[PDB]
C-alpha cells in the first residue's frame, strides 16, 4: 500500500471555487454554485421515503437506491437481520425543503419538518435544522453585469 | 505490530521489528509550538503581511476557539476543524469524540476545563479593557482540578485614530538606513 | 427460469406516446422461476 | 447496558452574511464573511452551506507591493533570494535550479549519496492548534544548505544528512510514557443437593397395604473470568530542535505569503490557517506510539439433575 | 413497501437562449422519484429546441505575455523548454527545442505513488471520487524532493500540493464476540396393575403396564468478528486553495465550454464528470 | 480494481478506419450504411 495507495480520509472545498481563467469565469463561479445547489436539490436523499433498518438512501439519476446495513437487504432494506450493536426503534429523517419563500429585507426562508415516518420507538430526532434563511441573488444581477 | 491481538501482552519479536521500523519512519508524539507568523522574513511587505497575519490569528481564534464546543466526554480537550468539533482523547478513552472508557480510567473524575471568554468588559478605570473565562465545560464535580492558563486578560482599550486608506509595504531590514549612497540623479540639478 | 420481455411495441400516436411489453412464453411461473422484471412493464412519454 | 452513548447531535448554525468587504485590488475580489453560532458535533449536520463567499470586483486603488532587491542574495526564478554562497552550488537550492542552470564547474557536491533524517519533513509541517492536527508544509525540510554534516543512528545504519532548518537532532531509543494496567475478575459457584425418602402403611376378611419412595440429586455452576490488558507505550526514536533564525520556507508556503493582499482581508489571511496551520514544531519527539487495549470476557453455566419417585397400593378380600 | 414508479414534473420555462449553439434547453425535473423496485422516469431529463439569441456566444481568450498550449491553457514563458511537461496534456513547451538549449529540471521524474488521486473531484451524495480536476503534477520547473521513510524511495512534489508529509499511522480495532449453548432432558412414567380371583372351581387373573418416555436436546452458537484498520503513508496531503491550483486540461476545457448563460443541462455535465467538491486535504493510505 | 480510465469529453482524435467509414456515410437517410458503422465500430464509445 505504501507503493500503491488510495485516498482514505478527505476534507472538501466546493467545486465551484476552482473556476479560473476561462471566459466569463466571474459569472460561471456563481452559476456553477447555483447549479451545484440545484444538483444537490435533485440528488439529496430527502426525496427518498427512507430505507428501513438504518440504511441510507442515495439518488440514482431520477431514481432512489439504498446503502443497506450488513446482511439486511432488498430495495427498502426490509428483509434479513442486522449485525453488530443496535439502538432499536426508528431514528428520524427529513423530507425535502419547502421551496424558498420570496425575499424579505434581502433574505429568503425555507422549511423541512421531518414529514417522513417520524422519530419512533425511542429513536433519535432527525439530524439537522427545521428552517434555513439565506441572502437573496440580487447582488449577482446588479454587480456582475 | 498493529495486527497483534494483544492477549499475550507484547510479543517482543514483533514489537522490536516494529521499533526498528519506527527508527526508519517516525511520527510526532509530543511537540513544542511557536506561532506560524513569527517565521516569515523573505517575502516583500513581510512586516505588513506579518502584522495582518497575527491580527487574522486573533480573529481566527475568536471564531474557531474550540471553547465554543459542547463539553467533551471523559475529559478530552475540545478541538474544532472550522465546521465540526472533535475531542482529543486521554490514554484510556476512545470513540469518535472520547465517549467511552477503559475500566481503569473511570477512577479519575478530575474534570478541570474552560468554556469561552465573555466579550470584553470595557475599560477598567485605568483605560484597560479586560475579559474572563469561567472553568465551565463539564465541571470539577466528583473529583477536583483547575483548568489551566490565566483566567483573565487585560488589553489597553486600543482603537483606530485616522482615515484607513489601505496599508503600506514594510520589510524587516530596511528601516535602519540612516545613511545610504547618493543616487544616479539623472534629473541632474544640484545637491545641498 | 428468469424472466425477460418480448420486443416492445414501437410507439402509439403523437400528443402523448406509449410502448408496451409481454412475457407470454418467457415468464417465471412454469417450473417455479425467479424474478420477472428489471424495468417498466409499460412506458410513456411526451411527443416533444 | 448502554445505548446511544454518543451524545446528542449539535447541528451547525452560522450567522447572517456580513458586508462585502472593501474590494481588494490585487486579488480583484471582495469577501463576505460569516461567523459560527454553534459548531457541528456528535455527528450533527455540518456547516454544509459554505462558510465564506467571494465576489469578483472592480479595484479602487493601485497595488503597492514591492519587488525584492535582497542585497546580492541570489533571486531564484520563483522569487526566493537564497544565500549568495550557493551561487553555482551544485545540487539545487532554488528548487527552480536558477542557482546552477548555467555555470562552470560547481562548488563541491557531497562525497556520497546520503539519505536525509527519517520523517524530517514532519518537522517542517505546521500544526492547527485549534483542530489538533497538522496543516501546511511550512519549511522545506529537504533543503540541504550546501553542506554535508551528518548523524549516525547505529553501527548497522547508513549515515544521515541534517537539513539546515535543524539546530540539532538526536537518535535514541526510549520509553517515555510507559503504562501497563491489568485486571482480572474470577468467580466460581458450585451448588448441589441430594435426597431420598421412604414409607409404608397397612390396614368376610379384608386387608390393605401401601408403599412409596423418592430420590433426587442435582449439581449446578456458574463461572466468570474477565480480564483486561491496556498497554500504552510512547517511544522516542528521534528528538529534534528547529533553528531560532533564517529557516527555509517551503515553495508552496512562500508562494501564498507573497500572494496575500497588503491591505487586510479576514477571509484571505484566514485561509493561511486552514492551508498552512497556526503554529510549527520548534522541538518535538519524532517517536512512535503503541496503544493497545485488550479486553476479554468469559462466562459459563452448567447443570445436572436426577429424580425418581414410586408408589404401590394393594388389597385382599376372602370368604 | 409499495413500488414507486417515477413521475416527471411539467417542464421549466425553457432557459436563457444559448449564444453559441443558438438553442434553448428546458428542464424536466422530478415530481415523484421511483423507489422500492419501481420504475425510473422513462426518457429524457431535458429537451432542446432552436432559438435566435439576443445573447452573444462569448469569445474565448489566450495568453498575451504568457505562453499558450494547444488546449488554450496559459503557462509562464520561464516554463517553455523547462523539459518537464508543463502543458498538462500536449506539452507544446517541449516541441522542437534544441538539446543545446535543454537543461535538467530535477534529478528524478517519479511522484508519490498515487498522487493522481489527490487531484480528483468528489461527489458528496453518491460518495464516489470523480475525474481529474487539479493537475497533480505541474512540477513548475522545481526540484521539491522528499525521501519517503515508507516504501524506501525518493519522490518529486508539485507546487499544487501544500504539503506531502510521509508520516505513518495504522489504527486497528477488533471486536470478536462468541456464544455457545447446549441442553439435554429426559422424562419417564409407568402405571401398572395386577388382580387375581378364585371361586368354588373357577378363576381369572390380569396385569398391566402403561409406560412412556420423552427426551429433547438443543444447541446454539454464534461468533461475530469485526476488524477495521487504517493505514497511512502520507497523512495531511494538502492541495492548495484555488489561487494556486492549476487545472486539468479537459476540466478547464469544460469550464471554457460552460455556456455563461444559465443552461442547467449544460452545467450538470461538469458536475457529473467532476463531482460536487475537490479534496482540499486528506490521508493517502489504505483501509 | 487497479486502474481507472476516463476518456476526454471531446476534442478527440479518431482512429482512421472509423473516420473513413464516417466520411463514407450518406447525408441522405437509409439505415443500412449507418448500421455497418455500429457493426464495425460499436454503438457507443467508452468514456469512463
Ligand atoms: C532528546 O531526548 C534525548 C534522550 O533520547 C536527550 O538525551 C536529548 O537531550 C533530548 N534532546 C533535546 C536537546 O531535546
Ligand atoms: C420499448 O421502448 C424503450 C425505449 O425507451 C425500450 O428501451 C424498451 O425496450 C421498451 O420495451
Ligand atoms: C420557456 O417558456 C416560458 C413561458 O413562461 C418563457 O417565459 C421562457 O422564456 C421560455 O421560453
Ligand atoms: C432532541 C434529541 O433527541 C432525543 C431527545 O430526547 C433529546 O432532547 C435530544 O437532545
Amino acid at each position: 500500500v505504501t507503493n500503491l495507495p488510495q485516498v482514505i480520509k478527505q476534507k472538501l472545498t466546493p467545486l465551484y471555487e476552482l473556476v479560473k481563467e476561462v471566459p466569463c469565469a466571474s459569472v460561471k463561479k456563481l452559476y456553477l454554485k447555483w447549479a451545484l445547489e440545484e444538483y444537490l436539490d435533485e440528488f439529496d436523499p430527502c426525496h427518498c421515503r427512507p430505507c428501513q433498518n438504518g440504511g441510507l438512501a442515495t439518488v440514482e439519476g431520477t431514481h432512489c437506491l439504498c446503502h443497506c446495513k450488513p446482511y439486511t437487504f432488498g430495495a427498502a432494506c426490509e428483509q434479513g437481520v442486522l449485525v453488530g450493536n443496535q439502538a432499536g426503534g426508528v431514528d428520524g429523517g427529513w423530507s425535502c425543503w419547502s421551496s424558498w419563500s420570496p425575499c424579505v429585507q434581502g433574505k429568503k426562508t425555507r422549511s423541512r419538518e421531518c414529514n417522513n415516518p417520524p422519530p419512533s420507538g425511542g429513536g433519535r430526532s432527525c439530524v439537522g435544522e427545521t428552517t434555513e434563511s439565506t441572502q437573496c441573488e440580487d447582488e449577482e444581477l446588479e454587480h456582475l453585469r | 505490530l498493529a495486527w497483534e491481538k494483544g492477549s499475550s501482552g507484547l510479543e517482543e519479536k514483533t514489537f522490536s521489528e516494529w521499533l526498528e521500523s519506527v527508527k526508519e519512519n517516525p511520527a510526532v508524539i509530543d511537540f513544542e509550538l511557536a506561532p506560524i507568523v513569527d517565521l516569515v522574513r523573505n517575502i516583500p511587505c513581510a512586516v505588513t503581511k506579518r502584522n495582518n497575519l497575527r491580527k487574522a490569528l486573533q480573529e481566527y481564534a475568536a471564531k474557531f476557539d474550540p471553547c465554543q464546543c459542547a463539553p467533551c466526554p471523559n475529559n478530552g480537550r475540545p478541538t474544532l476543524s472550522g465546521t465540526e468539533c472533535l475531542c482529543v482523547c486521554q490514554s484510556g478513552t476512545y470513540g469518535e469524540n472520547c465517549e467511552k472508557q477503559s475500566p481503569d480510567y473511570k477512577s479519575n473524575a478530575v474534570d478541570g476545563q474552560w468554556g469561552c471568554w465573555s466579550s470584553w468588559s470595557t475599560c477598567d478605570a485605568t483605560y484597560k479593557r479586560s475579559r474572563t473565562r469561567e472553568c465551565n465545560n463539564p465541571a470539577p464535580q466528583r473529583g477536583g482540578k483547575r483548568c489551566e492558563g490565566e483566567k483573565r486578560q487585560e488589553e489597553d482599550c486600543t482603537f483606530s485614530i485616522m482615515e484607513n486608506n489601505g496599508q503600506p509595504c514594510i520589510n524587516d531590514d530596511e528601516e535602519m538606513k540612516e545613511v545610504d549612497l547618493p543616487e544616479i540623479e539623472a534629473d541632474s540639478g544640484c545637491p545641498q | 427460469i428468469d424472466g425477460k420481455w418480448n420486443c416492445w411495441s414501437n410507439w402509439s400516436s403523437c400528443s402523448g406516446r406509449r410502448k408496451t411489453r409481454q412475457r407470454q412464453c418467457n415468464n417465471p411461473p412454469p417450473q417455479n422461476g425467479g424474478s420477472p422484471c428489471s424495468g417498466p412493464a409499460s412506458e410513456t412519454l411526451d411527443c416533444s | 447496558r448502554e445505548c446511544n452513548w454518543q451524545r446528542c447531535p449539535i447541528n451547525c448554525l452560522l450567522g447572517d452574511f456580513g458586508p462585502w468587504s472593501d474590494c481588494d485590488p490585487c486579488i480583484e475580489k471582495q469577501s463576505k464573511v460569516r461567523s459560527v453560532l454553534r459548531p457541528s458535533q456528535f455527528g450533527g449536520q455540518p456547516c454544509t452551506a459554505p462558510l465564506v463567499a467571494f465576489q469578483p470586483c472592480i479595484p479602487s486603488k493601485l497595488c503597492k507591493i514591492e519587488e525584492a532587491d535582497c542585497k546580492n542574495k541570489f533571486r531564484c526564478d520563483s522569487g526566493r533570494c537564497i544565500a549568495r554562497k550557493l551561487e553555482c552550488n551544485g545540487e539545487n537550492d532554488c528548487g527552480d535550479n536558477s542557482d546552477e542552470r548555467d555555470c562552470g564547474r560547481t562548488k563541491a557536491v557531497c562525497t556520497r549519496k546520503y539519505n536525509p533524517i527519517p520523517s524530517v519533513q514532519l518537522m517542517g509541517n505546521g500544526f492547527h492548534f485549534l483542530a489538533g492536527e497538522p496543516r501546511g508544509e511550512v519549511l522545506d525540510n529537504s533543503f540541504t544548505g550546501g553542506i554535508c554534516k551528518t548523524v549516525k543512528s547505529s553501527r548497522t545504519s547508513n549515515p544521515y544528512r541534517v537539513p539546515a532548518n535543524l539546530e540539532n537532532v538526536g537518535f535514541e531509543v526510549q520509553t517515555a510514557e510507559d503504562d501497563l494496567k491489568t485486571d482480572f475478575y474470577k468467580d466460581l459457584t458450585s451448588l448441589g443437593h441430594n435426597e431420598n425418602q421412604q414409607g409404608s402403611f397397612s390396614s368376610r376378611s379384608e386387608n390393605i397395604n401401601h408403599n412409596s419412595a423418592f430420590k433426587q440429586a442435582i449439581q449446578a455452576s456458574h463461572k466468570k473470568d474477565s480480564s483486561f490488558i491496556r498497554i500504552h507505550k510512547v517511544m522516542k526514536v528521534l528528538n529534534f530542535t528547529t533553528k531560532a533564525k533564517d529557516l527555509h520556507l517551503s515553495d508552496v508556503f512562500l508562494k501564498a505569503l507573497n500572494h496575500l493582499p497588503l491591505e487586510y482581508n479576514s477571509a484571505l489571511y484566514s485561509r493561511i490557517f486552514d492551508d498552512f496551520g497556526t503554529h510549527y514544531f520548534t522541538s518535538g519527539s519524532l517517536g512512535g506510539v503503541y496503544d493497545l487495549l485488550y479486553q476479554f470476557s468469559s462466562e459459563e453455566l452448567k447443570n445436572s439433575g436426577l429424580t425418581e419417585e414410586e408408589a404401590k397400593h394393594c388389597v385382599r378380600i376372602e370368604t | 413497501s409499495s413500488p414507486v414508479n417515477c413521475q416527471w414534473d411539467f417542464y421549466a420555462p425553457w432557459s436563457e437562449c444559448n449564444g453559441c449553439t443558438k438553442t434553448q434547453t428546458r428542464r424536466r425535473s422530478v415530481a415523484v422519484y421511483g423507489q422500492y423496485g419501481g420504475q425510473p422516469c422513462v426518457g429524457n431529463a431535458f429537451e432542446t429546441q432552436s432559438c435566435e439569441p439576443t445573447r452573444g456566444c462569448p469569445t474565448e481568450e489566450g495568453c498575451g505575455e504568457r505562453f499558450r498550449c494547444f488546449s488554450g491553457q496559459c503557462i509562464s514563458k520561464s516554463l517553455v523548454c523547462n523539459g518537464d511537461s508543463d502543458c498538462d496534456e500536449d506539452s507544446a513547451d517541449e516541441d522542437r527545442c534544441e538539446d543545446s538549449e535543454r537543461r535538467p529540471s530535477c534529478d528524478i521524474d517519479k511522484p508519490p505513488p498515487n498522487i493522481e488521486l489527490t487531484g480528483n473531484g468528489y461527489n458528496e451524495l453518491t460518495g464516489q471520487f470523480r475525474n481529474r480536476v487539479i493537475n497533480t503534477k505541474s512540477f513548475g520547473g522545481q526540484c521539491r524532493k522528499v525521501f519517503s521513510g515508507d516504501g524506501k524511495d525518493f519522490y518529486r512534489l508539485s507546487g499544487n500540493v501544500l504539503s506531502y508529509t510521509f508520516q505513518v499511522k495504522i489504527n486497528n480495532d477488533f471486536n470478536y464476540e462468541f456464544y455457545n449453548s447446549t441442553w439435554s432432558y429426559v422424562k419417564h412414567t409407568s402405571t401398572e396393575h395386577t388382580s387375581s380371583s378364585r371361586k368354588r372351581r373357577s378363576s381369572s387373573s390380569s396385569s398391566r403396564s402403561y409406560t412412556s418416555h420423552t427426551n429433547e436436546i438443543h444447541k446454539g452458537k454464534s461468533y461475530q468478528l469485526l476488524v477495521v484498520e487504517n493505514t497511512v503513508e502520507v497523512a495531511q496531503f494538502i492541495n492548495n486553495n484555488p489561487e494556486f491550483l492549476q487545472l486539468a486540461e479537459p476540466f478547464w476545457k469544460e469550464l471554457s465550454h460552460l455556456p455563461s448563460l444559465y443552461d442547467y443541462s449544460a452545467y450538470r455535465r461538469l458536475i457529473d464528470q467532476y463531482g460536487t467538491h475537490y479534496l482540499q486535504s486528506g490521508s493517502l493510505g489504505g483501509e | 480494481e487497479v486502474a481507472h480510465y476516463k476518456l476526454k469529453p471531446r476534442s478527440l482524435m479518431l482512429h482512421y478506419e472509423f473516420l473513413q467509414r464516417v466520411k463514407r456515410l450518406p447525408l441522405e437517410y437509409s439505415y443500412g450504411e449507418y448500421r455497418d458503422l455500429f457493426r464495425d465500430f460499436g454503438t457507443h464509445y467508452i468514456t469512463e
